[PDB]
RNA sequence: ACCAUAGUAGGCCUAAAAGCAGCCAUCAAUUGAGAAAGCGUUAAAGCUCAACAAAUUCACCAACAUAAUCCCAAAAACUAAU
């Protein structure tokens, strides 16, 4: 990893970069011809918005994610993880991924609220003030469609809409 | 085939060893030769 | 403060347009051009195109440098014509044979579009054969006065029948 | 290349480049010269003057910049990207001036 | 503002965003271009 | 660096005189004075009357049912005379001119009496009947531009096709009906008469194949 | 499917074939490095179309010419060429110059006009050499000069 | 008011000299030299159309020169449903 | 992203038609760039898009307001289901 260093010296700014070691991948994979991270782990189908050891490795220390060119994730399975990353932040996991602002912190707030599997964004979703009836029901969606793939044991569908 | 590894002027130390051996034949030949190395050089160049 | 394209008669810069309203626009009066570009050129008969380029410089003053005639001018004189084919392709305007063209390759070879490239005097004669495809008239390989004239003929028998055509086409527009 | 056109370049007094083209760790200041050095940003101010320093065994890719208020801006432009040496540059701009 | 159905580029500056959960076509140039999605 | 890749190249293609389109009547010449029974079967099902290209390259593929009128057809002519080159566009129709009477009985009125008067014409047109039919020395990607606009306005509706897409869109049609991993299929069901349903099925829901109702076709049903 | 091709290993690679236009410039390549005996590379900047075109100019007064070449044909025929050490050069833009007769005395001239034209280096006569080289081989005196004093220190 | 200067009619001198070449008031007409001195390159031009798409060869820079200005062509017509 | 230079105000046309009312033709310099794809000008000038080079995640399409006494079972994405 790199890291920029900006230094003011007497009216003089030097501004360098320095190489961090990197932990690399481990040795010996399940599955060595696979072409995706996901896929050569046997992960495929098998992660949910649960699994913080997953969803750390493809996250920026300030809780973006990384690009999928750096990854080389597929295309699929890179939507179904950044999905996962904004439920899991909804959720309260990943405190340490928060960036730092020592003014913000001191004035407190409202308690928050615990929640998890939150498709949408607390802000932007509206009161149901007219429900409906059964013929036409207003249903409040919980979890992602792009997490229906993932394997089932008990056998019955997860309900997304409920 | 390579070429060279283009030497630079802030360590410049090393000639070409072509140089050299032609250095260490020139002066393996009497002063006769010499005559003789001159005048074939005077009348090519 | 910028340049100006303008194409101006050898020493016969009228006070007026197209020079009046352009020129003047930026802020240079037309007196001093009667004088620079009169002055500049004597020896070229008036009524020759002259493309010239003028740059304008902030404090109002200009300059002025004079290039080759245009290749429209070159070619119709060449041919003997007084103006370009109307429908190109379908009619030939004017017939020419290559010393022409390789006779105005030099003469344009000198112009500072040409000359600064410093291209080959094949790259001049194509562009002048490739003007005069479109200007109408056709380059010939060889022929002689009587081919030539055999042309003219022709040529003003078209001419006069669309010309007769033109009144009569005007008159039916202002009746109607 | 075209930010630098909107920020105003006549705020700076002088830029040099030294890099070695022949290391493997110098496209990032390649990049950044060809920018600096392009048609729109050279028209801005007609007395900055722009220098290519090139060696071989130097092996240390910088880039030198003096303002007009007077701060002496030096980034050894190796690990750095392109991007990165343009952002700070441009940021600079605005501070100072 | 101008509240329609569906969305499109008046000019080439015009740039889609996505907020409050709608799409906004916002532009910097024209202001008349604004368009919201209903 | 890229690669230059050849272009297409339309010299075989003649442009016949008068490439505009030709002008429609509001009323066939010799008026119908009988009025006759309003058939909904010549919307109903799958359209056997020009399916096929026959000059041009281009088209107008319909894929449900409707009626069309004189208002439709000026919308039609307008649009596309505007908006092509007579020198490289040349516009055929696919359709009769307006001929089947419409009857409306006068406005406020006690149901009985019989049949009202002759209002207008319309033009019966089935699903997967080809509507304006255009050929030229042109690629498709710019008539498909201002086809879309003239199969929007169409009362069903419709896509702007060409003779690769549309046979790409038929042969896919068919794949996906033999790769089925279902094992029951509405052909299957209705012609054995299974579960005793012919007692809710249609007589003509064994041609439909379960791909028509009403006037609307689905293509996604299989 | 029982597995997602795309998971699966990628199918065997399809050959491309190169087309007159890629063959047409190998060969310009190694036509222009073989009659030539100084090949000069210099990084091109993006300058004014009339002090470009002044540049042309000035280089034809002592018959050097200069061309352009993508790195998707130059690259890998000079990593099979002899010439494969001036690959680090060749990264970025580039611009070649190229001159028979070989002389840098008008050359480095015209470059040191300019403050903002590198000079990266290049081989003159199956010699690579830096800009410090071409300055001292600019300094240098010619054939007919140093083999006439040659014979002289012999 | 401003027109072209009268040209020559006479096809015996149009033939022999070119009259718009000589633009200076001082000048003369360039007498016709022998086509034998002339260059045997501008008889080689072609004089008539254009050459197709075909008459070229694929290896050769010509035949890239055209399908460049091809290329041009097909693409400006596919701009023609532009809304900006 | 980056980047724009030749013949040349092409002929004709018009009060003026300079790639950009229309007609006609659509050749040609340069490794590279259309007698022009869009905007603009009274006409010019100018901006932008194709072509140089640089460079290379993916990118066809899929957006649609409201009713009157008070919303309307409560609630739930995995312990094994023909
Ligand atoms: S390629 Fe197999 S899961 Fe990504
Ligand atoms: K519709
Ligand atoms: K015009
Ligand atoms: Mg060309
Ligand atoms: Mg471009
Ligand atoms: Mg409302
Ligand atoms: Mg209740
Ligand atoms: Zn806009």
């Amino acid at each position: 990893f790199r890291e920029v260093v900006e230094i003011l010296d007497g009216k003089t700014t030097i501004i360098e970069g320095r190489i961090t070691e990197t932990p690399q991948e481990s040795p010996n994979p399940p599955n060595p011809t696979g072409q995706c991270p996901i896929c050569r782990w046997n992960l495929k189908h098998k992660y949910n918005y649960e699994d913080v050891l997953l969803l750390s490795q493809f996250i920026r220390p300030h809780g973006g994610m990384l690009p999928r060119r750096i990854t080389g994730l597929c295309q699929e399975e890179h939507l179904k993880i950044e999905e996962c990353v904004k439920m899991a932040h909804r959720a309260g996991l990943l405190p340490n991924h928060r960036p730092k602002l020592p003014e913000g912190f001191v004035p407190k707030s409202k308690p928050r609220l615990n929640r998890y599997l939150t498709r949408w964004s607390p802000r932007s979703v509206k009161p149901i003030y007219n429900k409906g009836h059964r013929w036409n029901k207003v249903r409040m969606p919980v979890g992602s469609p792009l997490l229906k793939d993932n394997v089932s044991y008990s056998g019955r569908p997860l309900l997304l809409y409920h | 085939e390579a070429l060279a590894g283009a030497p630079l002027d802030n360590a410049p130390k090393e000639y070409p060893p072509k140089i050299q051996q032609l250095v260490q034949d020139i002066a393996s030949l009497t002063l006769l030769e010499i005559s003789d190395l001159n005048e074939l050089l005077k009348k090519t160049l | 403060s910028g340049m100006i394209r303008a194409i101006v008669r050898a020493g016969q810069a009228r006070p007026g347009p197209p020079l009046g309203p352009i020129l003047g626009q930026r802020g240079v009066s037309i007196n001093q051009f009667c004088k620079e570009f009169n002055e500049k050129t004597k020896d070229i008969k008036e009524g020759i195109p002259l493309p010239t380029k003028i740059f304008v410089k902030p404090d109002r003053t200009f300059e002025i440098k004079i290039g080759q005639p245009t290749v429209s001018y070159f070619l119709k004189a060449a041919a003997g014509i007084e103006k370009g084919a109307r429908h190109t392709g379908k009619e030939v305007a004017g017939l020419v044979t290559l010393k022409h063209v390789y006779e105005i390759a030099r003469v344009k070879a000198q112009d500072d579009a040409f000359a600064l490239q410093d291209v080959p005097l094949s790259s001049v004669v194509r562009s002048i054969i490739g003007s005069a495809r479109s200007l109408g008239i056709r380059v010939v390989k060889d022929l002689s006065s009587e081919e030539l004239a055999a042309f003219q003929k022709e040529r003003a028998l078209f001419l006069a029948a669309q010309r007769e055509a033109d009144l009569a086409a005007q008159a039916e527009a202002a009746k109607k | 290349a075209a930010a630098l056109a909107r920020l105003g370049l006549r705020a700076v007094k002088q830029v040099r480049v030294q890099f070695c083209p022949f290391e493997k760790n110098v496209e990032s200041t390649r990049t950044f010269l060809q920018a600096v050095s392009s048609e729109k940003v050279r028209c801005t101010n007609l007395n900055c003057s722009v220098i290519a320093d090139v060696r071989h065994d130097g092996s240390e890719p910088c880039v030198d910049v003096l303002f007009g208020d007077g701060h002496r801006l030096i980034m050894r432009g190796a690990h750095l990207t392109a991007q990165e040496m343009l952002t700070a540059f441009a940021s600079h701009i605005q501070a100072r001036g | 503002f101008k509240t329609k159905g569906v969305l499109k580029k008046r000019c080439r500056d015009c740039y889609l965003v996505k907020r409050r959960g709608r799409w906004f076509i916002y532009c910097k140039t024209n202001p008349k271009h604004k368009q919201r999605q209903m | 660096f890229k690669t230059l890749l050849p272009v297409p190249t339309f010299e075989d293609v003649a442009i016949p005189e008068k490439p505009k389109l030709r002008f429609v009547e509001r009323v066939p010449l010799v008026p119908k004075v009988r009025r006759e029974r309003k058939n909904l079967s010549d919307i109903r099902g799958p359209s056997t009357e020009a399916t096929e290209f026959t000059e041009g390259r281009f088209a107008i593929l319909a894929l449900g049912g409707g009626y069309l009128h004189w208002g439709h057809f000026e919308m039609m002519r307008l649009t596309i005379n505007r908006s092509m080159d007579p020198k490289n566009m040349f516009a055929l129709w696919r359709v009769p001119a307006p001929f089947k009477p419409i009857t409306r009985k006068g406005m406020g009125q006690r149901m009985g009496g019989g049949k009202g008067a002759i209002d207008h014409y319309v033009t019966p047109v089935k699903a997967g009947r080809l509507i304006v039919e255009m050929g030229g020395r042109c690629e498709f990607k710019e008539v498909q531009g201002f086809l879309d606009l003239v199969a929007h306005k169409l009362p069903f509706p419709a896509k702007a096709v060409s003779r690769e897409t549309l046979e790409k869109m038929r042969k896919d049609q068919e794949e996906r009906e033999r790769n089925n991993q279902n094992p029951w299929t509405f052909e299957r069901i209705a012609t054995a008469n299974m579960l005793g349903i012919r007692k809710v099925l249609s007589p003509y829901d064994l041609t439909h194949k379960g791909r028509y109702w009403g006037k609307f076709y689905t293509p996604e049903r299989v | 499917p029982t597995i997602n091709p795309r998971c699966l290993p990628p199918p065997p690679t399809p050959p491309q074939e190169e087309t007159g236009l890629v063959r047409l410039l190998r060969r310009e390549i190694a036509a222009v490095f073989r009659d030539n005996r100084m090949i000069a590379v210099c990084q091109h900047v993006a300058l004014s179309a009339e002090d470009k075109l002044l540049l042309r100019h000035q280089l034809r007064k002592h018959k050097i010419l200069m061309k352009i070449f993508p790195n998707q044909v130059l690259k890998p025929f000079l990593e099979e060429s002899k010439y494969q050490n001036l690959l680090p050069l060749f990264v970025g833009h580039n611009l070649l110059l190229v001159s028979e007769e070989p002389k840098v005395k008008e050359m480095v001239r015209i470059l040191k006009g300019i403050p903002f034209l590198p000079l990266l280096g290049g081989c003159i006569d199956d010699t690579i050499l830096s800009r410090q080289g071409f300055i001292n081989y600019s300094k240098l005196p010619s054939l007919a000069l140093v083999q006439g004093e040659l014979v002289g220190g012999l | 008011a401003l027109k072209d200067p009268e040209v020559c009619t006479d096809p015996f001198r149009l033939t022999t000299h070119a009259m718009g070449v000589n633009i200076y008031k001082e000048g003369q007409d360039v007498v016709l030299k022998p086509d034998s001195e002339y260059p045997e390159w501008l008889f080689e031009m072609n004089v008539g159309p254009p050459k197709k798409l075909e008459e070229l060869d694929p290896e050769t820079r010509e035949y890239w020169r055209l399908l460049r200005k091809h290329n041009i062509w097909r693409h400006n017509r596919l701009s023609k449903n532009r809304k900006f």
